[PDB]
């Protein structure tokens, strides 16, 4: 079944660490995000993304990697969600934060979901589908900094109610060193500042 | 004639304007402030004959 | 309450309507949400209600 | 004295009125350069350069590319309106660059002006075309110059006035009084 | 101001023979009807005639090279059978904003076998159900409707 193989993609993205060179947190070390988007198991797993939106999603994951190993600070789960997206080129389009797969399901980055599921306190279970795996490795500070995986350019900030609430498409215009408040989920609104 | 319209409201034959949310304005007079200060509402006016 | 749909006269017989200048629908144009303007009108009514 | 807004929006009404102030008559100035096509000069007038540093600094090109690709459709085909053309001047002062256009034209200070539809920042109406409403601040402008909604014979009553008496000048139409020459 | 005094200011000395395009917007036309065109305009391609105040369509001229028409922000209604006998190499109309109610005011419009793209917007016609379909089903050669074909196909620029 179709969630079947995003499990069993997943589950290969998750050993492909192993606790070694030649894999995620070597690459990660070093700093060289582009060989991520080139391993075999994102090239199996592409035939799952939505031909129409492969471009933009491409695009959206490239950047949000990018952004985050540039930092050093970044989060695991966030990554391996949107990390099988890029392996494509990347195309100009309208994001709506919902990364459809082919099935007509969605992960939409930085919201725990059936699908894909990460709790606080729980990193080495990676719940998905209601499953829950292990990791390999064990992590306390590689995951808390989430910072930079919930949109493209921006970081969180302290909160600040006076900041208005703003949508996806504005996003844009926004003047450099300008915080704006809005939502990271159902009735979770959080602020951000681009950089 | 006809029956003629009842319903305190207008179904299908309204215009609604937009704006996003605030859990921190989530009030009728708040709202209708918030619509108000974008100067949408305001620029309303309605002519003499109807 | 507002509407951008001219009256019939049959059926808005508790309305009083009027031109309230004009608004912009939005619409899609492939990548981007482009505006159109169009006339508005006013649908004034008084009505009675209960508890 | 008599005033409670800061000084952010009064600055952007300040250059909205200088950059009304020169649509007088008189060469170098915006009627004259329109009828002498010569859009390319609006682009370097002072009050432009002035009012230059609010426009949002991370996407100024985008927006100069727009705005000075709408006063050229409207310049060369001779249909313009002449409100949305001060509208959008300040912006046409920075070299063009690539980028998508969402709608608005932002400044510094989160306040934004759409090509077409009239808002607080920016608002206006056919029926009364001798006032711009800045901020709920009314600017009027002089009648110097017809519009393609304003065009009657009023809108350039202000740009004549009476001089010594010349008899070798022509007699001419009321109507016509629109292609006379500035200073002639 | 005038469609008369409007048209003599466009045709700067220019015969009304050898041009290609028209504009009249932000005018007014007497009665609401057309008021100084004649067949003497023959390389005439293109036509815009938008918020003038017009209501009907009875002293159009016969244009053959014509071959684009805005008649946007008007009352029209009911006129749209002039358009087989003036206008047959006709491939796009719109007539967003005007006075339309029902689909046999648009029948005629088959005739014009030469039509590509249509546009109806804010017309009452559109508040019904399955209205898109019908229409098609009533023009075939038609392919876009309103910039968008069967399929929410956009079109392109131009």
């Amino acid at each position: 079944d179709e969630k079947t193989a995003i499990t069993k993609g997943y589950e290969a993205l998750i050993k492909r660490l192993g606790t070694g060179d030649n894999d995620i947190p070597s690459l990660i070390a070093k700093k060289d995000y582009l060989s991520l988007y080139n391993l075999p198991e994102v090239k199996l797993m592409a035939p799952l993304i939505r031909p129409n939106r492969k471009g933009v999603y491409s695009r959206v994951a490239r950047k949000l990697v990018s952004t985050q190993v540039t930092t050093g600070h970044y989060s695991l789960h966030e990554l391996i969600k949107v990390l099988p997206f890029t392996y494509f080129a990347p195309k100009q389009g309208m994001f709506e934060g919902r990364l459809f797969f082919s099935n007509d399901s969605f992960v939409e980055p930085g919201v725990n979901n059936n699908v894909f599921s990460w709790s606080k306190a729980d990193s080495s279970k990676i719940y998905c589908h209601g499953i829950a795996i292990r990791v390999p490795l064990v992590v306390g500070d590689e995951h808390m900094d989430t910072s930079l995986a919930l949109l493209e350019g921006f970081s969180v900030c302290e909160n600040d109610p006076r900041a208005p609430m703003v949508t996806r498409q504005d996003l844009i215009d926004v003047g450099f060193g300008q915080k704006v408040r809005l939502f990271v989920g159902q009735g979770s609104v959080r602020t951000f500042k681009r950089t | 004639p006809m029956a003629p319209y009842t319903h305190k409201f207008l179904m299908e034959e309204a215009w609604m304007f937009t704006k996003i949310s605030d859990p921190e304005r989530s009030r009728a007079g708040e709202i209708l402030i918030d619509f108000f200060k974008k100067g949408n509402l305001s620029a309303i006016r309605p002519k003499d004959k109807p | 309450e507002f509407s951008i749909r001219e009256p019939n006269l049959e059926k808005h017989q508790k309305y009083t309507v009027f031109e309230a200048g004009h608004t912009t629908v939005r619409m899609k144009k492939g990548e981007s949400v482009i505006g159109r303007e169009v006339p508005l009108y006013l649908y004034c009514r008084t009505t009675a209600l209960s508890k | 004295d008599l005033a409670v807004l800061r000084d952010e929006k009064t600055a952007i009404t300040k250059g909205y009125e200088a950059l009304i102030k020169r649509l007088g008559t008189g060469d170098n100035d915006i009627p004259s350069l329109i009828a002498k096509k010569d859009y390319l000069s609006l682009y370097n007038l002072p009050e432009v350069k002035l009012m230059a540093p609010l426009i949002r600094p991370n996407r100024k090109g985008v927006y100069s590319r727009v705005a000075r690709k709408l006063v050229s459709t409207q310049v060369t085909t001779g249909h313009y309106s002449l409100h949305e053309l001060i509208k959008v001047l300040p912006f046409t002062y920075f070299a063009p660059k690539q980028g998508m256009f969402e709608g608005r034209l932002f400044f510094s200070n989160d306040s934004f002006v759409e090509p077409g539809v009239n808002n607080n920042v920016f608002s206006w109406s056919k029926a009364d075309s001798s006032k711009i409403y800045c901020h709920g601040i009314a600017i009027r402008v002089p009648l110097v110059v017809g519009d393609e909604h304003m065009d009657t014979s009023l809108a350039l009553l202000e740009g004549f006035s009476v001089c010594e008496n010349d008899p070798r000048a022509p007699m001419v139409t009321r109507q016509d009084l629109i292609d006379v020459g500035f200073g002639q | 101001m005038e469609m008369g005094r409007r048209i003599h200011l466009e045709l700067r000395n220019r015969t009304p023979s050898d041009v290609k395009e028209l504009v009249l917007d932000n005018s007014r036309s007497n009665e609401g009807k057309l008021e100084g065109l004649t067949d003497e305009f023959e390389e005439l391609e293109f036509l815009s005639t938008i918020n003038v105040g017009l209501t009907s369509i009875a002293n159009l001229p016969k244009l053959n090279k014509l071959k684009k028409l805005e008649l946007s922000d008007n009352r029209v209604s009911g006129g749209l059978e002039v358009l087989a006998e003036k206008c047959p190499n006709l491939t796009h109309l719109n007539l967003s904003g005007n006075k339309i109610k029902d689909l046999s005011t648009i029948e005629p419009l088959k005739k014009l076998e030469n039509l590509k793209s249509l546009d109806l917007f804010n017309c009452e016609v559109t508040n019904l159900n399955d209205y898109r379909e019908n229409v098609f089903k009533l023009l075939p050669q038609l392919t876009y409707l309103d910039g968008y074909d069967r399929d929410d196909k956009e079109a392109p620029d131009s």
